[PDB]
């Protein structure tokens, strides 16, 4: 489902591919060892920054290391999103809205309203929130219990 | 202050001060940690 380093000519070509396809909550494998992260370690992405292509942009929780570590795009191979288990049946890609019963959403409205419909982009690392792209505001953070699938 | 709320606040609209932060862990904490690493000349892993 995801390409690997061998599918590209240069390191920077691959890093651009990883950057366009990575999201918080994804599982990844270390495909090139870096400091404390050994090749083949498996990590869950917990934070993404967007500085230069060669900067430390990807923070993961690594299984073999037993803790968190920042790596570059070139160091990771994308595996995929875990299955839905929030019991909300909300999944990546679904259309969602803020519940009518919510007066002010946990992280504030921003440019969103009760009539906005957005697309789920990621499950936040804390297991309680989602990142949603709405037409009126990209990277909008919602508390899952305040959101619902659009009928 | 080492950090400014408008720059590091993680809400969908900026908080007016860190005392108003609505996150479970205050946005100022991680901000101060990353600021201290930079001030020590270290990268994001402390290296
Ligand atoms: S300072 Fe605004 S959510 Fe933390």
């Amino acid at each position: 489902t995801y390409k690997k380093r061998a599918d590209f000519l240069s390191n920077d070509d691959y890093a651009v591919y990883v950057r366009e396809n990575i999201q918080v909550g994804m599982m990844v494998r270390c495909c090139r060892a870096y400091e404390e992260v050994c090749e083949g370690d498996v990590g869950k992405v917990i934070k993404l920054d967007r500085d230069g292509l060669h900067d430390l942009n990807v923070q993961c929780d690594w299984q073999q290391k037993g803790g968190t570590y920042w790596v570059r795009y070139i160091h990771v191979e994308l595996i995929g999103y875990p299955p839905p288990s929030s019991s909300s049946h909300i999944k990546i890609g679904d259309k969602v809205r803020v519940k009518a019963s919510v007066t002010t959403p946990k992280y504030k409205w921003g440019s969103v309203t009760h009539q906005s419909v957005g697309v789920v982009k990621a499950f936040s690392a804390n297991g309680k929130d989602i990142i949603v792209d709405f037409p009126q505001q990209s990277h909008w953070t919602g508390l899952l219990s305040e959101m619902e699938l659009v009928p | 202050d080492p950090c400014k709320v408008e720059e590091v606040c993680r809400a969908n609209e900026p908080c007016t001060s860190f005392a108003e932060c609505v996150c479970d862990e205050n946005c100022e904490k991680e901000a101060l940690y990353k600021w201290l690493l930079k001030k020590e000349g270290k990268d994001k892993n402390g290296m």
